[PDB]
């Protein structure tokens, strides 16, 4: 890769956003501390932990 | 050959679709499948070793 | 800008590998101030550092946006260009991205 274009559509980044940062099908380690609950990612908290 | 005194049993009953505490971690899915225990396959197919 | 947090019914029924995070337990509330029993979750991912470079770099990767060195990016307004590296990128007057 070595360049970046912009192609301006909103409902692509969504779904971008959703597959990589949101609800990764494969996520990140993601902890479980003291202060941590456990969940792995942002659709896994709403899902069982709604308020 | 019972599917009740078969010693595979508490691992293939734990590794199923019906058996919720996978479902809470996506990572946990996979994790079963490599140790060649499928929750895919049914309970007969499941509990063979195959050839 | 490193970190993303969510934190926030009524007796239900939780799963054993998920903790509720009770902030008196805790040591974060005294026992005089009523019980707050929280679903407390931290993603480094999220934040607005580690998110812009997680993004290019799952984006980039993926056969359906690149193309031979072009990064089609959807986020990015029409026209717009930069260098492919998740370096600080800043506007110049010129018309162009700076990327460190």
């Amino acid at each position: 890769c070595s360049i970046i274009e912009g192609t301006g559509n909103f409902d692509k980044c969504v779904s971008q956003v959703e597959s990589i940062l949101v609800a990764p099908k494969l996520p990140l380690p993601a902890n479980i501390e003291a202060a941590s609950s456990g969940f792995e990612s942002v659709d896994q908290v709403f899902r069982f932990a709604s308020s | 050959e019972d599917v009740r005194k078969n010693r595979l049993k508490p691992l293939a009953t734990y590794c199923s679709v019906h058996n919720p505490e996978i479902s809470f971690k996506v990572t946990n899915e996979m994790q079963c499948r490599e140790n060649s225990i499928d929750p895919t396959k049914p309970l007969a197919e499941r509990m063979k070793i195959e050839n | 800008g490193a970190s993303a947090q969510i934190v926030f019914q009524e007796g239900t029924v939780l799963p054993s590998s998920v903790r509720a995070v009770n902030l008196q337990r805790e040591r974060l509330l005294p026992e005089r101030y009523p019980s707050a029993d929280v679903v407390s979750v931290s993603f480094m991912q999220l934040g607005m550092a580690s998110s812009a470079g997680l993004f290019l770099k799952e984006l980039c990767s993926n056969d359906e946006f690149l193309q031979g060195g072009i990064c089609s990016n959807p986020c990015l307004f029409k026209g717009f260009q930069q260098s492919c590296s998740a370096g600080e990128v800043e506007v110049r007057p010129d018309g162009s991205a700076s990327v460190n």
